[PDB]
């Protein structure tokens, strides 16, 4: 889908039409500029970050206690 | 599109031990992985059962934010119903939550990713993979 | 419009015994009733476990076509996850599927309709009605 | 008796022959879609059809077999 | 879904709301009256009819000639 | 909902010989049966290839009017793609149209109904039934 | 808006070789291009048959996200069924998938875009363009 | 650079920082939804991003293996 570009908050901005609309959970986004094209990727998706970030505690129940 | 439905087992395993092997599998098949809402409640239960809930909850939240949580639909329920009956007729025992996760996958034609292959192998019409 | 969530027990009770009391309540509260996918798989299991599946499925289909089947969302999972933890701290035993049905209701703010109140009675934040 | 399907107000509608004409008191009815079969019932008598017929077989497990 | 009943072609008729709307292929329909409830079933669905109706000819290619 | 996807093989078999056994299976599982659009073109081809096209076409039309024709979606294509690759790696030969029908079923979690069980058994993650 | 149907050959040709000529045509005819699910499964097969599936799939995903994937409907099946029969009477050999792509175009009245016209040239009622 | 997602005209829209501001000549752009990543491209340069990068591996079967 093609939208239109507008100007707001003293910055160039673009609308995400209903089809290409992001997951509503995505509130922060990183923009990568490759030539004339812009890459909009949800800020915080690299698994390497979570795999290297904060871990759980020892209390975290290993077995699921699945009733049965 | 999505290819893999991560089991609760494989999830807890990764969240606690953050294994390097699984990171590569995750980084390789990023975007083609999902969990069931059944899985979500289970890891939420685990975190809320823990001694630092908010701490583990935050970890849990990060994990789910990176995959897709599919809703247990009527399709999943029907397949689970079939699975439940089938397993009974054969006397093969599979846990309740696992039965539902299997149905959710089968209803969508997804590959179950788990570390307990034997339990899920009892279920028919289901493709299983061990990413541990 | 939805106000009541029919649990598995009150459902099977109705499908098997078709009680007159339930018919009037159903005819009166038509449009404000729904079931959870958890309830669905359970009634599917019953039909599929029988020697006349197709016959029983059809009966079930008539039942389901008149109500709404809500999908177990992340909200339901979250609420149930909390719920499960709470019962654990309190040492109150509730069955798995029932735990999920209770969470699903809380997530959507629905009234649990049952014949066995004592089961759901342990969970907090739940309004229950006995239509038996 | 058999009948025809026509279109009115940009949707499907079905003429009912006088042989199968509903009681005049019945103004509000309720249509239920079971597969390809539509069950029109007088509003407030929606479950009457299901409760009357649609008998379930005896083997139908009257318990629940919930793990616990 | 609940619709409303109307009068057309000197007959009682009912609308099929968008949700319960029939398959558009279904143009002929049989109406069975069970008490105050009406059963609308697509005219011509009994497999027994087709299994006893006209059959194909001997030319009908048994094998599919599936390229391979 | 739909449970069975009838193969082209089982279709042509029924249309030509109208077997009594299959009638009972049809009458028993009516409404839970569908074919793929791939199957449709094949039996259409057969009729148009016949010496009395309109005659067999009419028969074909009656048959399809009584089941559901599902459209070969992107989900079906993806699964077929996987299946095609899998079969190749193993050196297991399955026909083109059959490969696609299998994918359509797997993508939806339907049971393949065919009389050629061996061909479809090579495909993994698929439940097969012989109604002949 | 859709005018052109990209066949499998012109697609694989583009994905593998990324020719400059095709880029301009694509950038110019953006919005009026689509592929068939038949084409999809074929390009999926190629990616899944490779030793770097995930990498190749992603390339494909970029391609597919910019066009529309039309689903093989009963209309496509009908047209292809006729087509297949016609070629038989004429003794003209066309590959299966290609037969279906041609039918899909006819059903929707689209222009076949190819690098091998000679293949689709045998089928009648088809407008073809060579974008190689 | 990172940015914020806001809502305008009852849909999602993304502010682009001046660090990643598109050429002024570019008024019409085209957004492509690849997974969670949105690719904004100047209209008429939609395939430029895909053709430039996104290299396919060498094993990618250049034939078609169509049965025939």
């Amino acid at each position: 889908m093609e939208t239109t570009v507008f100007l707001s908050n003293r910055s160039q901005a673009v609308r995400l039409p209903k089809a290409v609309a992001l997951p509503e959970n995505v509130k922060r986004v990183e923009v990568i500029a490759v030539g004339r094209t812009r890459i909009i990727t949800p800020a915080g998706e690299t698994w390497d970050e979570w795999f290297d970030g904060n871990s759980v505690s020892a209390d975290f129940m290993d077995n699921r206690e699945q009733p049965g | 599109m999505l290819k893999f439905m991560l089991d609760t087992n494989i999830c807890i395993f990764t969240i606690k031990n953050k294994p390097a092997s699984v990171r590569e599998r995750f980084n390789l098949n990023q975007g083609r992985m999902c969990i069931s809402s059944v899985t979500l409640m289970e890891v939420i239960y685990g975190a809320e059962k823990s001694q630092m809930p908010e701490r583990n909850l935050a970890v849990i939240e990060g994990f789910v934010s990176r995959i897709d949580v599919l809703d247990y639909d009527a399709a999943a329920a029907t397949h689970t119903g079939q699975i439940r009956a089938e397993l009974a007729l054969q006397g093969r025992p599979v846990g309740p939550f696992d039965q539902m996760i299997a149905g959710h996958a089968r209803s969508r034609g997804l590959i179950i990713v788990t570390n307990n292959t034997r339990e899920f192998e009892r279920v028919g019409g289901l493709r299983i993979e061990d990413w541990s």
